[PDB]
């Protein structure tokens, strides 16, 4: 409910829900990304 | 339910044209044959 985020997508269960399912071990940690990436960064790539 | 009605995804409340946290509840599916299985469509006929 923050008005400086833009993008949120979710797979694993709707942000909005989150009293019922409770989350466990998360992590943050920072990583190193060019400028040219913005959107061409997804899980499972099999690129150069 | 046939409707573009953009969703009121974020808190602020968006009328008229997507703005801040307002999303097309509508997307179609990438259909490729190189497509991985299981994202492969199967057609479903509902008999009543």
């Amino acid at each position: 409910n923050s008005a400086s985020f833009s993008t949120f997508k979710c797979y694993g269960v709707s942000p909005t829900k989150l009293n019922d399912l409770c989350f466990t071990n998360v992590y943050a940690d920072s990583f190193v990304i060019r400028g040219d990436e913005v959107r061409q960064i997804a899980p499972g790539q099999t690129g150069k | 339910d046939i409707s573009t009605e953009i969703y009121q995804a974020g808190s602020t409340p968006c009328n008229g044209v997507e703005g801040f946290n307002c999303y097309f509840p509508l997307q179609s599916y990438g259909f490729q044959p190189t497509n991985g299985v299981g994202y492969q469509p199967y057609r479903v006929v509902v008999l009543s």
